[PDB]
């Protein structure tokens, strides 16, 4: 299995390759909403 | 007497030098059968679909497990991941590249959506099955989740628990977005938060006999409703009972929280804090405990 995208854009697997920009949930900064 | 059966089925593969999942199945299974009675006519048939390697390692604990305590009759049967992979294929093939990590169709993941297509790869004597993820505890006696099927409503074809984590208010954001009044991935007791399948009542007869749930197998409907919701998954079978869910809710007969109350919250740390809570919520004596995303449960 995969880790879930953080992410709300893209794939469902965090790190899709055919993503670019990363749109966090409120409150979340980052390439991976980390922050 | 004339023998009733009653069919449960789990998933148990890659089980060697896998501890972890070895000791989840323990916990279930020994749970269930501590906690199972039958009338003596009945008999308890557990399937597992698993290859060679966790064939051999589910005997060694079942051999510990069985006879029950309560002395009812229990068969054991196994069903080939590999055979059921290519029986499925065909059906499922279309469904992967939305609901499977992560992209695209992979023979690997076909496995991930044996419920949906249940009704085709059991036996047509087969009428229903109880499909059970193997990271459950069983609180009281199995035989009494059968009791469910019988309050199916007319039209529906499956019986399964809500999800109770926002992970599909998260996947359905697109859809939600640009459908503002859209009960779609809102929490209970009025929103549609979507399915768990770890806990799934698969009327096979029911599912066999109906023109809704036939037309929606086909790969232009599956199509046509991920393009709707802009949906995209890798929760397998979950996550197609969830999208026909949402057009489609007549399908599902709604077990209450209690059947499965699920323990993980890996979302309420990933952006749902403030909405976790409305999601999480399950009140009532707990029947069966999932111990979802690896979550220790509680004794
Ligand atoms: C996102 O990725 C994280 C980290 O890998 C996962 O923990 C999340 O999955 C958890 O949260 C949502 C639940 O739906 C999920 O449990 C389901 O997994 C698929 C079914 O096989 C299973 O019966 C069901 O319990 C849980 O693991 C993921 O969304
Ligand atoms: O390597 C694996 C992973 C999963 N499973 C089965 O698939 C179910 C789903 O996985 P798990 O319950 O760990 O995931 P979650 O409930 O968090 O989705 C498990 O209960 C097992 O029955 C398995 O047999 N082998
Ligand atoms: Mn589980």
């Amino acid at each position: 299995q995969c880790e879930s995208n953080p992410c709300l854009n893209g794939g469902s697997c965090k790190d899709d390759i055919n993503s670019y920009e990363c749109w966090c949930p409120f409150g979340f900064e980052g390439k991976n909403c980390e922050l | 007497v004339v023998p009733v059966d009653y069919h449960l089925l789990m998933m148990f593969t890659k089980a060697e030098h896998n501890a972890p999942l070895q000791a989840k199945a323990r916990v279930a299974l020994s749970s269930l059968l501590r906690l199972a009675k039958f009338e003596a006519h009945e008999v308890l048939n557990l399937h597992f679909v698993s290859e060679e390697a966790s064939r051999e390692v589910a005997k060694a604990l079942l051999r510990e497990l069985l006879p029950p305590a309560a002395g009812f009759k229990c068969k054991v049967i196994f069903h080939d991941v590999a055979v059921l992979t290519d029986k499925l294929f065909p059906v499922v093939e279309a469904m992967q590249k939305y609901f499977s990590a992560g992209s695209g169709t992979y023979y690997s993941d076909s496995i991930f959506f044996l419920s949906v297509a249940m009704h085709q790869i059991m036996p047509k004597e087969i009428p229903r099955i109880i499909q059970l993820d193997l990271d459950l505890k069983y609180k009281t006696n199995i035989r009494e989740l059968f009791e469910e099927f019988d309050n199916f409503l007319p039209g529906a074809v499956i019986g399964i628990a809500r999800e109770m984590q926002p992970v599909y208010r998260h996947t359905f954001w697109q859809f939600r977005h640009e459908n503002p009044k859209t009960r779609v991935g809102d929490p209970p007791p009025e929103g549609l938060p979507g399915f768990n399948s770890g806990v799934m009542l698969l009327n096979l007869e029911a599912m066999r006999q109906s023109p809704l749930y036939s037309h929606l197998l086909e790969p232009s409907w599956v199509q046509q409703l991920a393009d709707k919701y802009h949906f995209r998954g890798h929760l397998g079978d979950q996550d197609f009972f969830t999208m026909i869910g949402m057009e489609h809710p007549e399908l599902f007969h709604v077990l209450d929280c209690t059947w499965n109350r699920q323990l993980c919250t890996w979302w309420r740390d990933h952006g749902y804090s403030d909405v976790f809570q409305a999601y999480f919520r399950c009140e009532g004596h707990v029947k069966i405990y999932h111990g979802n995303c690896n979550t220790p449960i509680p004794e």
